Order: C-alpha cells, then structure tokens, then sequence
C-alpha cells in the first residue's frame, strides 16, 4: 500500500463511514429537514464510492439525479408539508421499534453470512475506463427494451404525479 | 330445547346439561359398544 | 478482499433503510428509507459490475435503470404524500389507520 | 335431547370455531403499513431460515 | 441473438394506443372522453388479434436475449390485455361519475397493461425490473386516482410503501442473482452459471419470491390487498385482481422455472407454505367482511392460493391447471366486479347487507353477480368448477394430497361467503330489502357508459357460465402454452 | 482495480475547495468583533417586528417544477450515452432514441397543456 491503493482504501473507508453516519442521520433524527439534507450527503458519498469502483458516468448520474433532482424534490415536498405537528409517542412503541431493530439486525446478520460465505468469481482483467461508450452501446443492444420502456414509465409517472398533485377548481 | 318440552314429551329436567350428558354417554356408548362388538363378534 | 466490503456496506445500508421504512412516523422519511434501499441495491450492482464483470459492465446499466426508475417512483410517492396531505392535513403514518379489518 | 344438543353441537361447533378464526384472524391485518412491511420482512427471514434446514 | 421487433407488435399497438388516447385528451379535452374508450378497446382488440399470428410461430426469442415470444407469454399477454379490455369496459361511467378525467386514467391503465404484457415474456433481469415497476407505479397511480377520497389516498400511500419495499427486496434478489452468476442478467445464462444450492442463492430466491408474492398476494404479503381493494377505484381493483395477479404469476413461471431450475424443491416448499396459509387465511377472513370489495380482496387471496396449488406441483398438468384457472378467473372476477360497479353506480354503497332484495329491482345484476360469485365458489355448470376440477386433478396426479384436501375444504368454506351475497340478492324478502334497494333508480342503459357496462357484463357472464362445459378448446389452448415451460 | 484516470486530482481539489470556505470562515472568525451583550438575534421583516404569522402558503408549484425537472433530467441522463456513443451506432439507434425523445416530447406537451408549468 504505497500511495495509490492506500488512498483508495482510505477514501473507501471514509466514504463508507459517511454513508453509514449520514444514513443513520436520515433515519435517527427528529428534524426531518436534517434527514432531507443528510440524504443528499448519502447520495454524494455513494457517488464517491461509484467513482472508486470505476463507474464515473453512473456516479455523475447519481449526482445529477439523486442529489440534483430527487433530493431537491424531497426538500420541496418537505417544505410543502412543513408544520409543527406534536407527534405524541404511542404506548406500543416497543412493538414497532424493537421488532424493527431485531428484523434489521437479523437481515444484516444473514446478509453478512452469505456475503462472507459465498465464493464470488473475482475477475483478474482490469475493467474498462470508457464506461459511457459501452453503456451507450448497451442501450441499443441487450438493454434496448428497458430503454424504450423507461420512456413510457416516465410519461406515466409524469401523468400520474401531475394528476394527483393538482387542484381542480372548476 | 323448550320447544321439545311441550305436551306429551314434558319432563322436568330433561334439557338439563347433566341429564343430556348422562344420556349422551349412555346412547353414544351403546353405539360405540355395538360397533366394536360388530367388528369383533361378526366375522366379515 | 474488497468486493465483500462493498457488499457488506450495501447490506448495512439496506438494513438501515429497513429500520426506518417500518419505524418512521413521517411519511416522507419512509420514502427516504426507500431511497436508501434502492441505493443499497445500486451499491451491490456497481460493486458486482466492478469486481466480477469489469469488461461488459451490465451492472452499471442495471444501476442506471434502477436510479432512473427510483427517481420516478419517489416522484409519484411524493405526489401520493401531497394528495394525502391535502385532505388530511397531517403526514403522520399513525393517522393513516383507516383501512383496518 | 341428545340429537338436538350433542350431535348438532358438534356440527354447530364446527361451524362456530371456523367463524371465530377470521373474526380474530382479521386483526392480523390492522391498518398499519409499517406493520405490513414488518410482516413481509419477518416472512423473508423466516423463509430463508426454514429453507436452509 | 438478433432483434425481432415483430414480436412486440401487441405492446407496440398498445403503446401507440396509449399515445393516441393521451394526445386526444390533450387536443380535445374532456370531450375526447366520448370516443377514446372505444379507441382503447379497438387497440386492445388489435393487440389480441395480432397475438393470433404469433401463436403459430416458434419460440423466437425476440430481442438480444430480452424477450420470449412463445405460447406461454402470448397466453399471458392475451390474459392481461383482456383484463384491461374488461377494465376499460367497466371504467367509462365510473371514472366520469367521479369528475375525474378518463383519458389520463386510460393512459395509466394502458401503461400498466404494457408493463404486465412485458412481464409476461422477460429474460433480462433489468427488463423484469423495468416492466415490474412500470406495472407497480401505474398501479400506485391508479390506486389513488380518486384523490378527493381519503380511502383512495390512504390505499395509494400504503400500496406505494409495501410495493416499494417489495420492489427493493426483489432488486436485492436480482442484484444477488447478477453477482452469483458471474456477470449474467439473462435467466438462462443465470441457470447455466449456477447449478447447485448454496446460502446466497436461497437468499436471492426468497427475496425474489417476496417481490413476486407481493403481486400474487400470498399470505405474508397479502396485507396490501384488502386495504387497496377497499380504497382504490373498483375497476382499478378489478384490474389488480385479474391482470396484475396474472402478471405476477407470469413472472413466477418465467422466473422460477428459468432462473432457479436448481432449487426447485426449496421454492416448491416455500410456495407450498404460501399456498396452504394463503388458502386458509383467504377463505376464512372473507367470512367476516361486510364490504363487497374487501370480501373480493380476501377471496382473491384464496383464489391465489388455489392457483398456487397447481403452481407448486411442478408437472405439465399443474401449470396447465394454473393457466386455465387464471383464464376462467378473469371471466368470473371481471363479471363480479362489473356487478359491484353497476350496483355502486346506482346505489352509491358497497356493503353486502345493502344488496338485500335486489331480485325484483335489477334482475340482470342479480343473475350476473349470482353466476359469477357461484362460479368463484365452484358450482358445477359454471367455469370455476371445471377450473378447480383441473386444479385438483393435477395435484392428485403428483401426490399433493394435503393441498388438494385443503383446497376442497377452503372451497367449501368459500361457498358460505359467496352464498351470503347470493342470499342477499335472491333469498331476501321484499319486506326485508335494504334502504339502497328501496330507493333504487330506474334501470337505464343510456347515460354515458352503462351500455359498455351491460356489454361487458353479458360477455363475462356468458363466458363464466358456458365456458365450463365448452372448456376443451380452452384446454387445448392452455396445454400448448405449457410446452414452453422448462422441465414440464 | 482502479483504472479511472484524472480522479487523483478530483479528490485533492474536492478537499481544497471544501477547505477554502472553511478557511475563509475561520479567518473571518479569528479577526472579528466578539460583541453584542444584547439582541443580535432579530429577524429582518423590513424594519420592524415579525408581522402576520410565521408561515408561508402551501403552493404545489414547487412540487410541479421539481417533478418535471426529475422527469426530463432522467431523460437527459438516458440521452447522454446515446449522444457520446453516436459515431459507433447507425440509423437504427437514432430511430430508437427518436422514439424515446418523442415519447418524452409527448410528456412535455402534457406538462405544458395541463397547468403544471406555471407562475412562481
Ligand atoms: C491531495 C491529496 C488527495 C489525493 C492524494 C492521491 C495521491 C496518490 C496518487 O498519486 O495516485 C492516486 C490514485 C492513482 O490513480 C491512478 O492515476 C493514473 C493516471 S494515468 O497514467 O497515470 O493517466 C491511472 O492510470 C491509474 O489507473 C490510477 O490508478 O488515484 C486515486 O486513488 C483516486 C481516488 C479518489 C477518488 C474519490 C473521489 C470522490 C470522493
Ligand atoms: C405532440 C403533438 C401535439 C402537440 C400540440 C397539442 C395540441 C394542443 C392544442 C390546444 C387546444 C386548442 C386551444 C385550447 C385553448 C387553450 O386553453 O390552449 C391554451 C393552452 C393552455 O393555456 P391556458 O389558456 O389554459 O392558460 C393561460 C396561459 O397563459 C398558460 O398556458 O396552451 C397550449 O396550447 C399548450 C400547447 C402546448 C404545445 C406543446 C409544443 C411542444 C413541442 C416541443
């Protein structure tokens, strides 16, 4: 670990700690605007993680959509529903929170067991740095039908989200 | 039960649960005794 | 070993999204947890496309499609949250217990 | 009295104990979506655990 | 492979129909609602009519390993298109009566139809995901379409919650399948690249099974279904109980026989548990439902358990029994939901107690709902008797005795809550009739869309009564769609 | 294996460009009036007290503009690898991307015709 792989491991562990800390701040924080900004922190650190594993177009897409468009939309809707609700704690809060914690820890223990147990078929060939050209070749190849169906998905999502978030004063 | 306790069939304490229980075990026990006896005494 | 660290981080992000999908009182924090789940899946996909499939990077195309569909799903989810906020003027998930048994 | 009480009690009890398990199994679906996703994730865990021994 | 774009011509015709309906309601507005339902009907009929030349073709895997145009996918595409055709025939007066636009409704519905029809044949993991979430997002938007109602908004929110959680679980399973098979996304390539059970393949299997059984509404994942079918518009829940469930079963047959033909005993044990407890909890909780839509939800869960009987057997006749039961279940459930639509349009109510005394007011509605609910119960001359007969015939063949016994017992339990509705409509006295039936309107099929309602009702009732004894062409049409299933 | 070239400067320039507002604010906070034993903490409100309740109006235009931004942002990120890999793809990929662009043009016509692109 002279200087390059040392920098890659230090960057990976810093961005992994940033994803973990900011995602816990998305869940375990009382102020919902802090969750709505730490979500953008999660997305930015995940984009850095994608930069580490040779996916630069997908990292730029992660910045452009999740930080640039999805987090902005989430912040707009958070300012739209911004009130001063009391949120009185229900007496059966144990049945939700302790059950949720033990289910999340069980799924994490199971996933860690199958991740550390599986003989993954690691490649020795280095990956291609030219990711966007192969993704553009893939979009009009194997992945052409999802590429055409995503337009119909976006059109339907725009239709329904214009319909449901509208006022019809007639 | 009260619709059966009128006229000719009119007996005090017939629809009581103790009398129904003892008559049930008597009747259905003679049923089970006759069935077990038929499976044992009769051949084929 | 470096792929298993990416997968363990993605599993931890998925379980942090799970605790919070089923815990949060605010209906928008549930969608934030859903976005955490989708980004955990995308971490799995980009790690698999790096360490196993580096030449033909099909996991990155998969992750592009997951990002682009998750954007539209969060958009229509915030539409549904605004539609439920217009009638009932809360966003609390404990006040949406009307369709019980 | 045996016929109207005991044998019809077995018949009406068969028809009754299939009615109170659905007037008491509908409370498993209680209106909370986060409880429903908790049931989904508990099902995922239970089916993995029971599908591996 | 090589691109074969002549395969997609049903879905291409339906995407063009979607675009024409949307552009017509953008150009003309609400007065475009006078002819665009009939144009969407003609487009769905054209998709089904273009499926007929494709039935006499080979397997012809269409795109670059991304689509299968065999008879199984063609059967499921015709099933989802017929579900949307009946849904459009039901939602002409109902959507216009709520003040909502019909064109945007029809475009979201046709997007759900092309999502289901793309699920019906799908080999890429990403095409499976994109079509599954096209169907899912269109179903969330159709669920809360009547957004002035609190129940529709609540049903849409708790449907999007459960659906997004199940989608992310399905995606974690798909990402694990992409990693476990090396770098493959096509389902035969995944089947070739992994051929032995391991911890991680079972995890991906159960994750995918959860994401699929959300659409199936199996019993630990059924809990969205009663709330959604109580809250959403009734033609939306007709489509969700027929076409969405058929798309989920198409996904199950396409996925578990292609991506997992190695852990077949594991997912057969999983779907055995799902079928057993789905039949049980679907047929005993519908005894206590007092709304017709919630009773139809729990009955739909029970019917999903009956279909999973034939799915879990794993023989050719079992898959054929599942296909034939989905085919007749289309007719009987669209007829039942058409009658629920036609009663709620005239009375504005949904409770089963409010159906009392309908025999003398609206005799066609009682004949329709009686024939379709008794066909759902398994009454001999109708279609569902023969569907259950095939589902138990195939299931006693491959030794699944306990599932067939449980299916017969829960069908006997099912008879009670169906015959309660038939008892309300037919048996109840004129002096015991309800307040909705006392103030019943004059039966008039001329308002806006009650004549397509009557046409769809007559067609589905003639189907669900006559096509049990004329089932041999349906048996021949189904049993050639099973030769395209691996291992038979 | 990290094969991307040019990102060894991206991390360092991200660090230094993140430190330049930090160093600017720290150099401001070092040499500054540490003052004010009475109310620094006042809102502006055009010269006087807060007038008219501390709220703004719910307006769904903030949702609609960000929603159409999400849709056409996803459109442009799909169009980027088609655009850069255009010299290696023939007329058929142009027709398929034309179908994509035409469906989202119909989406833009829907967002225009229904009053979703409005005042703010
Ligand atoms: C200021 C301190 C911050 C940067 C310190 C790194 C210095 C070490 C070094 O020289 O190489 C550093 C290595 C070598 O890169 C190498 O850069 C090479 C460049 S090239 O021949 O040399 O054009 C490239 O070929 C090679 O694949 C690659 O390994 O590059 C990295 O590790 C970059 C990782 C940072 C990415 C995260 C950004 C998002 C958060
Ligand atoms: C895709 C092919 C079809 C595109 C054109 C669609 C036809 C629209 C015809 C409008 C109906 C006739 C006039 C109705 C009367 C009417 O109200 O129309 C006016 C309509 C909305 O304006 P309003 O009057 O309702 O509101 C006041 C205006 O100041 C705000 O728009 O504006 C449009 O026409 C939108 C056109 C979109 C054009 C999109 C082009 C994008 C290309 C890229």
């Amino acid at each position: 670990m002279d200087l390059a792989t040392l920098t890659q491991t230090i960057t990976f562990f810093a961005l992994a700690a940033a994803v973990i800390i900011a995602a816990l701040g998305v869940v375990l924080l009382d102020n919902v605007v802090y969750s709505a900004f730490l979500l953008g922190g999660v997305f930015l650190s995940i984009a850095g993680l994608y930069i580490l594993m040779n996916a630069d177009f997908v990292s730029a897409a992660q910045i452009l959509i999740y930080v640039g468009a999805v987090n902005v939309l989430i912040l707009f809707a958070i300012m739209l529903v911004n009130k001063r609700e009391t949120y009185t704690p229900v007496p059966g809060r144990w049945l939700r929170q302790g059950g949720a914690a033990v289910v999340s820890l069980g799924v994490f223990a199971l996933l860690t067991k199958m991740i550390l147990q599986t003989p993954w078929q690691l490649s020795s060939v280095p990956p291609t740095p030219d990711s966007i050209t192969t993704i553009g070749q893939h979009f009009f190849s194997d992945f052409l039908l999802p590429f055409e169906l995503a337009s119909v998905l976006l059109l339907m999502a725009l239709i329904g989200a214009v319909v449901l978030a509208r006022r019809e004063l007639v | 039960a009260t619709d059966f306790n009128r006229g000719i069939m009119k007996f005090d304490g017939a629809d009581s649960p103790a009398m129904i229980a003892i008559s049930a075990v008597l009747i259905l026990g003679f049923i089970a005794a006759l069935i077990w006896w038929a499976l044992h005494t009769a051949y084929a | 070993m470096q792929l298993t660290y990416v997968l363990i981080l993605a599993a931890l992000l998925f379980c942090i999204g799970i605790y919070g999908l089923v815990t949060s009182r605010n209906a928008v924090r549930v969608l934030m947890s859903i976005e955490l789940l989708l980004n955990a899946v995308n971490l799995n996909l980009i790690g698999f496309a790096n360490y196993l499939d580096g030449q033909q990077i099909k996991g990155q195309v998969f992750a592009v499609f997951v990002i682009t569909v998750a954007a539209a799903e969060a958009a229509v989810g915030l539409a549904i949250i605004l539609a439920i906020y217009r009638n009932r003027d809360t966003v609390d998930m404990e006040k949406f217990n009307l369709l019980k048994w | 009295e045996v016929d109207y009480n005991v044998v019809d009690g077995v018949v009406n009890l068969t028809g009754f104990v299939t009615m109170v398990t659905g007037e008491g199994l509908k409370y498993l679906q209680n209106g909370r979506a986060q409880f429903y996703a908790l049931i989904v994730l508990l099902a995922v865990l239970g089916f993995v655990i029971f599908s591996v021994q | 492979g090589q691109l074969n774009a002549g395969t997609i011509l049903p879905e291409t015709i339906l995407i063009v129909t979607l675009l024409v309906v949307l552009l017509a309601d953008l150009i003309q507005g609400r007065q475009a609602d006078r002819w665009t339902p009939y144009f969407a009907i003609v487009g769905l009929g054209g998709a089904i009519a273009t499926m007929i030349p494709l039935w006499t073709q080979p397997a012809t895997i269409s795109f670059f390993g991304s689509f299968i145009s065999d008879h199984l996918s063609l059967f499921f595409r015709g099933l989802i298109a017929l579900s949307a055709l009946g849904t459009i025939l039901m939602s002409i007066r109902y959507v216009e009566q709520t003040g909502s636009s019909l064109g945007e409704f029809m475009t979201i519905l046709l997007t759900a139809t092309v999502g289901g029809m793309f699920i019906a044949g799908a080999q890429e993991l990403v095409f499976i995901f994109v079509a599954l979430e096209t169907l899912s997002i269109a179903s969330y938007l159709l669920t809360g379409y009547t957004k002035r109602d609190s129940r529709s908004n609540e049903a849409a929110l708790k449907y999007l919650l459960i659906g997004a959680a199940s989608s992310a679980i399905f995606l974690y399973g798909s990402s694990l399948l992409y990693g476990l098979s090396g770098g493959h996304t096509q389902l035969p390539a995944i089947a070739q690249a992994l051929s032995s059970e391991s911890l991680g393949l079972v995890v991906a299997l159960v994750f995918v099974i959860a994401g699929i059984s959300f659409k199936i509404s199996a019993v630990p994942f059924h809990q969205w279904t009663p709330d959604v079918y109580e809250g959403a518009p009734t033609p939306v829940v007709a489509f969700l109980s027929v076409g969405s469930k058929a798309a989920g079963f198409a996904l199950a047959i396409r996925f578990l026989t292609l991506a997992f033909p190695s852990v077949t005993d594991q997912w057969q044990l999983i779907f055995t548990v799902l079928a057993i407890l789905s039949m049980i909890l679907g047929n005993v909780v519908a005894l206590a439902q007092t709304s017709m839509k919630r009773m139809l939800a729990y009955s739909s869960i029970g019917q999903a358990g009956f279909v999973m009987i034939g799915f879990v057997v794993g023989t050719e006749a079992g898959y054929a029994s599942m296909l034939f039961y989905l085919l007749v279940y289309l007719f009987m459930n669209l007829g039942a939901f058409t009658c629920v639509i036609l009663f709620s349009l005239r009375t504005g109510t949904d409770q089963i107690s409010e159906y009392a005394g309908l025999y003398q007011k609206d005799p066609l509605l009682t004949l329709g709902l009686s024939l379709c609910l008794l066909s759902l119960g398994g009454i001999p001359p109708l279609a569902g008797f023969f569907g259950k007969i095939y589902l138990f015939w195939a299931g006693w063949q491959a030794g699944a005795y306990g599932l067939v016994l449980l299916g017969l017992l829960t069908s006997v339990i099912s008879i009670y809550y169906y015959i309660r509705v038939v008892k309300m409509m037919v048996v109840k006295e004129p002096q015991e009739m309800s307040e909705a039936v006392r103030n019943y309107p004059e039966v008039s099929w001329s308002s806006f869309g009650l004549r397509p309602l009557q046409v769809g009702l007559v067609m589905t009732v003639i189907a669900t009564s006559l096509a049990g004894i004329l089932a041999n062409p349906l048996f021949n049409l189904v049993n050639t769609a099973v030769w395209d299933v691996p291992q038979l | 294996v990290f094969v991307l070239s040019g990102y060894e400067y991206f991390l360092g320039f991200l660090i230094i460009c993140s430190l330049v507002p930090v160093l600017a604010l720290a150099a401001s906070a070092l040499l500054r009036p540490k003052s004010g034993r009475m109310i620094r903490l006042t809102t502006y409100e055009s010269g006087m007290e807060p007038i008219g309740g501390a709220w703004i109006q719910f307006n769904v235009r903030y949702y609609m503009f960000a929603l159409v931004f999400v849709i056409f942002d996803v459109e442009t990120v799909f169009l980027y690898p088609w655009a850069v890999a255009f010299h290696q793809l023939g007329l058929l990929a142009f027709i398929e991307a034309l179908i994509f662009i035409a469906i989202l043009v119909v989406a833009l016509v829907y967002a225009w015709r229904k009053r979703a692109l409005e005042w703010s």
